[PDB]
């Protein structure tokens, strides 16, 4: 039981950055869009329809007054109805990405990097940091992401949902019952990835990632003696590797959908190379 | 020329705080 | 059974078919809930605990939007559904005005009488039309892509006069012809305030009533429907009492929180 | 005076 002074300061800054840039109540997420009240080409559609399952979520909006609006998506009836929630998704993702950019900006180690590497790191980790943050508001009991007044509920077994990598990721990560400190260190490890395409200061970044990883391993050693947390550090590191694979996969779905039904916001176009 | 192809990111990074 | 009675029913049925958009396909661009004075407010709050319904919107694509109203929490939540209600009522009233306009017996009346009759019966004819789209099994008014379901409280519902009215009327299982004759009897009420041609109106109401009584005698076997005509007439009297009660509620709300459309202001005497 | 106080209804009745 004992972290170095340098480690304590590292966690403190990370936690301070998280508190300053993660609006956990989503109180500032507003003015978003809502769903209205040959052969090769067709092959693309068959694929796109497969990439939207199992993304399907119902949406709930709780008003301050106590009222509730609930949106149930349409069944795949072969068209463009499957894209009803994309504009809203684009607004939510953009909102999350801005919070992720702000997170990175307040970190001293990030600000010291060249502007080009800051861009390269953000492009590479925006999806990942977003999902890590979403996991903290994910209710595994109800299969719902509780985003302040907004709730996104998975469409109603487990074995079937666990087939979707991103879905399995959320349930698996939630089961670990991580502390805020561990989530923020995961975000830092993912952010400072030396192997993102376009990074020039690959050396400094690699050195930074290692220090965040050592800090995470130390934090776990100092606070997790329970036999329920054996190999926790390694499980986290393995999950981060999986998240990187999921990121690449989701990026390929995004481009595919964008190709046939453009919907990405200008910030998203920059982040994912559209 | 990363900055030139990512105007928004560039702007957001320059704004700071 | 007389040829004249047959013609009277035909004109009424023709009017109903031409002016009752049963699928509400033309009801659009409506508003939806966003995503001594103390004595007045206290009464108004009580006038709105009785205007609760959940709302469902089924999109063409198969998607569904569902709205659950807020509980009475204090202020400016109890008025969330008023703008929508104002649009639905206005839409219904326009259909009722069109209905009356196509009726020869109505057109012959002085313009002032037409106005007086419509002001007096607009709520009533609306509720009679709503009854035809009321599903008593689910306690829901099925208005095309829109559905209004009552939110149950901890026989309970039967306490609300308008709700009891809808279940009781639906239980009679009336024909289109009987509903339209009910609308005519309510429309041609000689005792509405402001009517000048009391004699002519009373005579018209009687002829519609005789036609209804005759239709029932001819089309309905016998014992179980022996008093159907009188049950209908009793329901019309009840509806008239409910109309007066709801009108008072409307004015009270309007006084503290104006929301009536210009057409509603004219129909219920709001300056 | 009644028509005067009900212009919309009057308009709707004349079309
Ligand atoms: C494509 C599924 N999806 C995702 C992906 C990238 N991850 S996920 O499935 O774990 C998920 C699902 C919902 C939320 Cl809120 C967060 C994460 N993020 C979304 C945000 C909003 C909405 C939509 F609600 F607009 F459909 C859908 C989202
Ligand atoms: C206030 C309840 N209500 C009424 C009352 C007077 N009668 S009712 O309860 O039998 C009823 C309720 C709902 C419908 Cl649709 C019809 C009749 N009429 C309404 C019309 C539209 C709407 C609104 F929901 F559109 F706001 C609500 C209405």
């Amino acid at each position: 039981q004992g972290l170095t002074e340098e480690q304590r300061m590292m966690i403190r800054e990370l936690m301070d950055a998280q508190m300053k840039t993660f609006d956990t109540t989503f109180s500032h997420f507003k003015n978003f869009r809502l769903p209205g009240v040959s052969r090769e080409e067709a092959a693309k559609w068959s694929q796109v329809r497969k990439d939207l399952c199992s993304l399907k979520v119902s949406l709930q909006l709780r008003g301050e007054d106590g009222s509730v609006w609930n949106y149930k998506p349409p069944a795949d009836s072969g068209g463009k109805e499957i894209f009803s929630l994309l504009p809203h998704m684009a607004d939510m993702s953009t909102y999350m990405f801005k919070g992720i950019i702000s997170f990175a900006k307040v970190i001293s180690y990030f600000r010291d990097l060249p502007i080009e590497d800051q861009i390269s790191l953000l492009k590479g980790a925006a999806f990942e940091l977003c999902q890590l943050r979403f996991n903290t508001v994910f209710n595994a009991e109800t299969g719902t992401w509780e985003c302040g007044r907004l709730s996104y509920c998975l469409e109603d077994g487990f074995q079937q949902l666990l087939l979707e990598p991103m879905l399995k990721f959320h349930y698996m990560l939630k089961k670990l019952q991580l502390h805020e400190e561990e989530y923020v260190l995961m975000q830092a490890i993912s952010l400072f990835s030396p192997d993102r395409p376009g990074v020039l200061q690959h050396r400094v970044v690699d050195q930074l990632q290692e220090q965040f990883a050592i800090t995470l391993k130390s934090y776990i050693e100092c606070n997790r003696p329970q036999p329920a947390h054996r190999f926790l550090f390694l499980k986290i590191m393995a999950m981060l590797t999986e998240l990187r694979s999921i990121n690449a996969q989701h990026t390929q779905r995004l481009l595919r959908i964008q190709d046939i039904h453009p919907f990405a916001t200008p910030l998203m176009q920059e982040l994912f190379g559209i | 020329s990363l900055t030139e192809r990512h105007k928004i990111l560039h702007r957001l990074l320059q704004e700071g705080s």
